[PDB]
This record gives C-alpha cells, sequence and structure tokens, in this order.
C-alpha cells in the first residue's frame, strides 16, 4: 500500500511537469512568432554563415 | 479375559488415531480462519490508507 503511493506521487509528478513543458514550448512559439523582425532575422541569418 | 484384554486393547488406539487427526484437522481449520481474517480485514486498512 504504500509503494502504490508512492507510484502515484510520481505519477502525478509527472503529468504536472508535462503540461508545463508543453506550455512553455507553446507559449516561446507564440512570442516568437510575435516578436520577430527584419534585424533580428538578418542577426540570425548572419551569425549561421559564419559558422556554416 | 486375556483374549478379550488383547482386543479393547488396540481398541483405544484405533480411537486414538481418530481422535488425533480429528483435532488436526481442527487446529488446520482454525488456522485457515485465522489467515483468511487477517487478510480480510487487512485489505481494508490498505484500501483506506491509500483512498486517504
Amino acid at each position: 500500500a504504500q509503494a502504490e503511493i508512492e507510484a502515484e506521487r510520481k505519477r502525478a509528478r509527472e503529468e504536472l511537469r508535462k503540461q508545463v513543458a508543453i506550455l512553455a514550448v507553446a507559449g516561446a512559439e507564440k512570442i516568437i512568432e510575435r516578436s520577430v523582425d527584419e534585424a533580428a532575422n538578418s542577426d540570425i541569418v548572419d551569425k549561421l554563415v559564419a559558422e556554416l | 479375559d486375556l483374549d478379550l484384554a488383547k482386543a479393547s486393547a488396540t481398541d483405544q488406539l484405533k480411537k486414538a488415531k481418530a481422535e488425533a487427526q480429528v483435532i488436526i484437522e481442527q487446529a488446520n481449520k482454525r488456522r485457515s480462519q485465522i489467515l483468511d481474517e487477517a487478510k480480510a480485514e487487512a485489505e481494508q486498512e490498505r484500501t483506506k490508507i491509500v483512498a486517504q
């Protein structure tokens, strides 16, 4: 009975982590799509060509 | 009387083996009742601690 409680703790914890993780990525995506502007795009490409 | 003593003596051992196995069987019955009852009642403790 004690092990059966430890398992439930671990499992609820994992679920709660899953939700926040996928919200973190979705939010970062929305922010990105909202914040980009031409100087930043050029800043990205001009860097990647240097390590190319 | 020697002969009937010979007979009625072994009478007692014939009886005694039956009354031995009867009490052994009853011991085993009480064993199984003890075990099944303790199991059934400990399961309540498990379920209540888990649900809590």
